DNA sequence: TATATGTGTATATATACACACA
DNA sequence: TGTGTGTATATATACACATATA
């Protein structure tokens, strides 16, 4: 057993059970209350995920988080994904810059050693509001800061709430985003190896050309 | 370099004794009146200072904990953060004194998120119950910015439940229903037979039975079939992880049960299927006892009502009724103090308003012109008049428009209104004011 | 359930790119003008907010870091605590912008105490070189309470030494002597040839040498005998633990040396006694080279001057003189802005003061008699007058004591003084004000 | 061998060497700078000391802080103190209630395993100011809170600084308290066992009776 | 005998990123 | 091919104290 794994009732058996990969303990406290007990499980991932591009499998498994991810599911780092405890893996991290642009693509890189979960659509991202604007009598949700800045001008007088992490949301909003999900089904392009090598790699000059355009 | 002999007896009788008495009177035993440990008093005083401007603004718990050191807090700010996170939830308090924004924990996970995520503000319960903050006692420590204790109208120490451990002493008070405490306070204030308040646990759908002083907190189970059973409630002390690891897990590896989670929006709930190895008796009474004992569905709790009274010393109460009576007797004195202070303040305000109105009426139509003179000699000339005496810096500090028709009458009407307020405050008594305050709830 | 496909290319080009650019432009690379990373700017803004009413009061690092989230800080307060501790060390900064109270570390132990012990306030250096805060640019985010950047008169990015790692870009600028930087700024402002500022480390008694764009930081040793030597200084990259565990102890556990701690008021003093099997060559040059190489007494550094300019973009400089020239060119515009705004504000102030002073003389036996009319009578009749067209509200809001000769002549004196000051502000130029404010350091 | 232990140049040689038992690592700062390098060594503890009264030797040695006081010194739990690396043991702790009320007497109870150390005066307590009052142009140092309260009324207008720990002290004050130290030499009374049993024994009724007088 | 509750005393540990210097 | 710098992500531990209950 895994200490902080929260098992779904149908986990391991034949169902569409989804594993929720939060980026901390604080982001999963409300998950067990607002989830589908038969079909949802969770596991908190501590901090920034290991940069596992070009690493060996033995080096990969030396990380507690990656080892626990492989243990909770049926994923063997050198074998195919055939018999898994969870049908879907739903990465649901904090929507700020660190969670969305560092932990999420690194987790995608770690899951890229099984480039068939992506093809079958079993790798998902749970959209989470980074900005919650109290416009008049209604709450508007902005998932990325760029969207809010683009749409900030054409709104009436309001006050915004910045969602630093999923522990900043209330149970009503957590329940709304869990039982009424917005899923981004990640699909790997033909040249996914080049995009992963550029962002995750030894050469830092490849990130300078990319960042200058 | 100085070398002085110091026997261990002196060390134990001075420094160790000081630390023990500090842990008792200033760390872990709550005050009887407001029900605050000193850290909670600091947290709520800082939250009040933060909410001075806008009362509906949510402030980060880190922001609240940072400023308590300037109010007289002498410890780490993580203790203040943890104390604040335990005061702003609706699963552990019957009468929360802070609203929280974010993940402050639940009955399943009794652990709030990190203080970098969650915000807090002073609750409407605090404003509804805690009255006469301006008349609260002044702490003997000049560096203690918050008062010695706040002045609520009902005993909050009985509402949320206190558990504290000190050196040599410990306190454990169970939470009580707000309605029963208010009714008991009303009965004590009116001079009646005080009915013992009922013990109520927040977000609890089970039973609480008082037997021989002990309190039995009982969960609920039902039987869907011969071998299937649904647990609808568990005793208040348990978590999801704690109950699973202590009861539900050391029953499946023993080959007795197979359990599934059903902890829906209602709260705690499980579905247990009984294997053939685990056998139940024919009759319902022994089977009920065995089931309710094996699954840990009974929690037995005793009450150790140890509180710091209004004199700062320790006090142990046999029950809750005596505590309520003592609290009411203490609070009536502060209601009387409020009445006296408001009488004096209304008298002073009426005197000032009438003096200003007379000064205006003399300026527009009278010998006083405030032209062709100086400031110091005008002040002396005003100080000549007995009525204008003691108000010379507030009479010449009035604006020009106060000499207009629309603003000369307003001063006289304000003087009349303040006189009527002073007359109102000179006829009420402690009982009526306290009854009105209770009626506010 | 809104199952929308999303390619990895779009993810990388939107969210990964946003995070990388945010790390470059908002976390790691300092601003060229005020020499602040955004966390340091938030800490400075909060400390300035806490300094209102008492410039000399010391505030806990917890107190400073708690309120930065209200100013628009979107990260955990621990990073703010660490940055604030690093900004008040003096042993690490040539120009400390925060004054510290408590243990903020030393060269021997380069680690500050926990934030629950240490206090900080705004240093006098900040009040000395950071001018024109009211004319600082406004950040495009309404929630970013501190300005886009502050406005120092000398480049503070060159004074304390900056090291930062972002995604794709990194910055490393060595600390420079404050006096040399000020002289170079004055030379650039006056249009003369600018001399390269000297690199100087805080509390370092070694030697810094420039060679082909690389800086050599050299410690010093002195031979007190044929076999015993005294290490008086070691390069700035070492603390006591690292030097002991990386140089002294590896040599000690080899039969080469035996070392004793000879530190004191000036840190990093050691006494090394060589053993028989460590052969000190008779050649003075070879002996010196061997002692430098074996004891790690030479550190080699190179600068990577990467900054954020006033437009928010990223700029890489190959020199410090170029940065100083660009900083002076940018700061001259803000000096001009200050001059223009002062002209406007002081003209408005003189107009208001003259209007008030003439209104008061026109109330003392004048055509305007306040008494006997309503509020609208004054607020409309005076609004008719051209001179009081936009000042009637402040005209009628003045106090009664502004009607005696003593306080009536003071209004005219204030008007005349404001007129003279505005006339003074209408003749100065950028160079004069810059020279005046530079020479006051 | 012992990590975080700063060694004196005459540790293990015949000298008046002193070991400063410091509570926490933030309090050990500034000691390496202001200490006598040939005669002063230091070791940072970690918070509250384990209650060792009535404990077994194999159980005391399981505490890392207590284990690294018998390693830094030559102390053996079952043997007399005859070959010691440090001549004196100077306990220097924060002068607040917690430090000098729990950590100091607990350390005394631990060192009571060798009463010959107390008989020789080798156990000392370094007095540290808890309150520094800026009175006029001078500074007043108060080592205990009760000491400050006893003279607060007669003191003129002043501002006090509360010293939570040694990490709240300036380098000048740290140097003044170290190079001009005010020691208190601990001497065990004839009935020290009864006092230690009262303070640290398993019966809280004795503590109640002691506190009620 | 063994837990556990809440206010306190002190610490700690993986990760990402660039790049020059060993 | 390590590695140290400093903002960020997230988390963890060992201690004391009492008293009822299992
Ligand atoms: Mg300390």
């Amino acid at each position: 057993k895994v200490h902080k794994h929260i098992k779904a009732n149908l986990c391991g058996k034949d169902a569409d059970t989804t594993l929720f990969l939060t980026e901390g303990d604080s982001a999963i406290g409300y998950l067990i209350d607002v989830r589908d007990k038969e079909l949802h499980g969770g596991y908190p991932l501590r901090g920034k995920v290991l940069n596992s591009w070009g690493m060996s499998y033995a080096d990969m498994l030396k990380n507690k988080e990656l080892f626990d991810i492989c243990a909770i599911t049926g994923l063997v780092l050198g074998e195919k994904a055939e018999n898994l405890n969870y049908h879907n893996i739903a990465i649901m991290t904090d929507a700020d810059h660190d969670g969305l642009g560092s932990i999420y693509p690194s987790l995608l890189g770690f899951f890229s050693n099984w480039p068939e979960l992506f093809e079958q659509g079993r790798i998902r991202f749970v959209k989470t509001p980074v900005i919650i604007a109290h416009v008049g009598k209604k709450q508007e949700w902005f998932y990325t800061v760029a969207e809010y800045e683009s749409a900030k001008d054409a709104l009436p007088k309001h006050s915004i709430r910045y969602i630093k992490g999923l522990g900043s949301l209330e149970k009503s909003e957590y329940r709304e985003m869990i039982q009424n999900p917005v899923y981004d089904v990640v699909k790997l392009p033909e040249n996914w190896k080049e995009l992963f090598e550029m962002l995750m790699g030894d050469n830092a000059d490849l990130r300078k050309e990319w960042m200058s355009q | 370099m100085q070398l002085n002999n110091r026997d261990l007896k002196s060390i134990i009788d001075n420094e160790a004794l000081a630390y023990a008495m500090y842990t008792v009177e200033n760390r872990a035993i709550p005050n009887m009146i407001d029900g605050f440990k000193p850290v909670q008093r600091f947290v709520i005083a800082r939250a009040l200072d933060l909410a001075r401007g806008n009362k509906d603004k949510f402030h980060k718990l880190a922001s609240i904990a940072g400023g308590v050191a300037d109010l007289g807090y002498h410890h780490g700010e993580n203790s203040a953060q943890d104390a604040g996170a335990l005061m702003a939830n609706t699963w552990n308090n019957n009468f929360p004194l802070l609203d929280g924004q974010g993940n402050f924990g639940s009955r399943t996970v009794q652990k709030a998120a990190a203080s970098r995520y969650i915000f807090a503000r002073v609750s409407k319960n605090f404003y509804n119950v805690y009255k006469d903050t301006e008349y609260a006692p002044v702490h003997q420590d000049k560096e203690h910015i918050p008062p010695a204790f706040y002045l609520p109208i009902i005993p909050t120490v009985l509402l949320n439940g206190v558990s504290g451990i000190a050196t040599g002493y410990a306190t454990y008070i169970l939470p009580h229903s707000v309605s029963s405490v208010k009714k008991a306070v009303l009965q004590a204030l009116q001079g009646k037979k005080v009915t013992k308040p009922k013990v109520e646990f927040p977000e609890f759908r089970g039973e609480v039975v008082e037997i021989d002083g002990q309190y039995e907190i009982r969960g609920t189970y039902k039987f869907t079939s011969r071998t299937q059973m649904h647990i609808t409630e568990i005793p208040y002390k348990y978590d999801r992880e704690t109950y699973v690891s202590k009861i539900l897990d050391p029953l499946e590896n023993k080959g007795f049960i197979t359990w599934d989670d059903a902890c829906g929006e209602h709260g705690f709930g499980f579905k247990v299927k009984f294997r053939k190895e685990y056998s139940l008796s024919d009759n319902e009474e022994e089977r009920h006892a065995k089931i309710m004992k094996d699954f840990g569905l009974i929690e037995r709790r005793s009450q150790n009502i140890t509180v710091i009274n209004e004199k700062g010393k320790l006090q142990v109460y046999d029950n809750v009724v005596d505590l309520i009576k003592d609290f009411v007797e203490v609070r009536k004195t502060y209601v009387q103090k409020r009445i006296d202070n408001k009488i004096k303040e209304t008298e002073s305000a009426f005197r000032l308003a009438f003096a200003k109105a007379h000064f205006i009426k003399k300026v527009i139509s009278g010998e006083i012109v405030v032209q062709g003179k100086t400031r110091k000699e005008l002040t002396e000339e005003l100080s000549k008049i007995d009525m204008y005496s003691s108000y010379v810096d507030k009479l010449v500090g009035m604006n020009i428009f106060h000499m207009t028709s629309d603003e000369a009458k307003k001063l006289a009407e304000e003087a009349k209104a303040k006189k009527e307020e002073n007359e109102y405050w000179k006829t009420t008594d402690v009982v009526t004011e306290y009854t009105k305050d209770l009626e506010e709830i």
